[PDB]
RNA sequence: AGGCGGCCCCCUGGACGAAGACUGACGCUCAGGUGCGAAAGCGUGGGGAGCAAACAGGAUUAGAUACCCUGGUAGUCCACGCCGUAAACGAUGUCGACUUGGAGGUUGUGCCCUUGAGGCGUGGCUUCCGGAGCUAACGCGUUAAGUCGACCGCCUGGGGA
């Protein structure tokens, strides 16, 4: 259904997880897959490899719109920051631009206490 | 430095993402770094320079 | 920071990662994952001055 | 090997064909120092492999070996309390030995009546890459490429 | 001193420097007195996004009234007022004089083809080294823990306190 051909891959990479969301330029959600989705739990979910298959599974439910060019928006640290883009480029995609969008407060909200592990 | 309106001179002292470049990298005298950041701060309030690459 | 270009690429990424090493992203997120007491951030600053003497 | 690296002993060639390579094979297949009985199972399997393959004897062996040869593998590593699996590009010399060792191991884990028959059907299976040992090559790639991420 | 960090304005304290005029010992210290004084805390009324004692729940453990996690109330913010204590520390009371040095950082002022982003000096601050001396030693060392003087505070075994 419908046609897009020019989209954007939003990847949220936290330490416990990473989430891939595909979208049009406007920001309307086209498809999404996460690492915890494709099996993997706890110790395995938080790996670049688990992030890789998320990226693979996401392209297997969006080319219904037939995307062909996109930009990348990297949010968060952890794994699947870097490996996710690679799997994307190989799925048959000319990747145009990469930009980091991890949010940075100008020192606003106080974060939680340090963990005494 | 001699003025926040010199966005031409000022652009040389910010990064690709609009962050103030420290005196270390620029090797600017220590008194003027301040004059510089205060003039960059003035230019930001007035929308003559961005705070972030975002906008 | 930001990145695009060249007909012969997909290695722009090596650029992108070296751009983030330059920008201090991952370093910055670690710094803020958890609150640091002011006394503590004062304590961090001294230790590195000392090491920055050869 | 903390400090002292070494060269490798370069065993004599096979008595029948004069190949160091097949001599490396009998040793891998040999058991309890029964050399006398070791070359007996390897040759007779080649005589069975030769006829049934037709295509010479020396080349027939490699075609099967061309397959089970593994290009990459993974090396365990313990960094911050975690056993990461780091995939290393493995050298040619060892590459054949693995090919040889997995071929030998799958033969005993086979149903046939004797060792010559187990061995022959393993080479034949491998020549078509459709046996136990090739799957060991495939698991190595499946296990590799997973940790393609680290390098 | 406690402490003060986005930009702008209004009010206001102190510090340094150049140049010369003015006063003419007006100084130093200070028991008692007075004022200031982080954080938590208390009173009333605001406020309340994050964070978070208490508390609840989930885990861990032999136990786990904890460390981890999900939540989360005072509290953390404002106003006015109380409390007056901290490893309130340089664990070094104030002032004033004197005694080799080297590398810096900060900020004033004189001189020099401003002919350079400097060359010569001369102030106040400050960092790290380091001589003499001092020290039980570690260390300190022109910002003294050296050399002397004025004056205040305080110490007199540990515990009990
Ligand atoms: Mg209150
Ligand atoms: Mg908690
Ligand atoms: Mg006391
Ligand atoms: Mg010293
Ligand atoms: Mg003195």
């Amino acid at each position: 259904r419908k046609q897009v051909s020019d989209g954007v891959a939003h990847i949220h990479a936290s330490f416990n997880n990473t989430i891939v969301t595909i979208t049009d330029r406007q920001g309307n959600a086209l498809g999404w897959a996460t690492a915890g989705g494709s099996g993997f739990r706890g110790s395995r979910k938080s790996t670049p490899f688990a992030a890789q298959v998320a990226a693979e599974r996401c392209a297997d439910a969006v080319k219904e719109y037939g995307i062909k060019n996109l930009e990348v928006m990297v949010k968060g640290p952890g794994p699947g920051r870097e490996s996710t883009i690679r799997a994307l480029n190989a799925a048959g995609f000319r990747i145009t631009n990469i930009t980091d969008v991890t949010p940075i407060p100008h020192n606003g909200c106080r974060p939680p206490k340090k963990r005494r592990v | 430095e001699i003025d926040y309106k010199d966005i031409a001179t000022l652009k040389n002292y910010i990064t690709e993402s609009g962050k103030i470049v420290p005196s270390r990298i620029t090797g600017t005298r220590a008194k003027y770094q301040r004059q510089l950041a205060r003039a960059i701060k003035r230019a930001r309030y007035l929308s003559l320079l961005p705070y972030t690459d975002r906008h | 920071i930001k990145v695009r270009e060249n007909e012969p690429f997909d290695v722009a990424l090596r650029r992108f990662k070296r751009s983030c090493e330059k920008a201090g992203v991952l370093a910055e997120v670690r710094r803020r994952e958890f609150y640091e007491k002011p006394t503590t951030e004062r304590k961090r600053a001294k230790a590195s001055a000392v090491k920055r003497h050869a | 090997p903390r400090r002292r690296v070494i060269g490798q002993r370069k065993i004599l060639p096979d008595p029948k064909f004069g190949s160091e390579l097949l001599a490396k094979f009998v040793n891998i297949l040999m058991v309890d120092g029964k050399k006398s009985t070791a070359e007996s199972i390897v040759y007779s399997a080649l005589e069975t492999l030769a006829q049934r393959s037709g295509k010479s004897e020396l080349e027939a062996f490699e075609v099967a070996l061309e397959n089970v040869r593994p290009t990459v593998e993974v090396k365990s590593r313990r960094v911050g309390g975690s056993t990461y699996q780091v995939p290393v590009e493995v050298r040619p010399v060892r590459r054949n030995a693995l090919a040889m060792r997995w071929i030998v191991e799958a033969a005993r884990k086979r149903g046939d009546k004797s060792m010559a028959l187990r061995l022959a059907n393993e080479l034949s299976d491998a020549a078509e890459n459709k046996g136990t040992a090739v799957k060991k090559r495939e698991d190595v790639h499946r296990m590799a490429e997973a940790n393609k991420a680290f390098a």
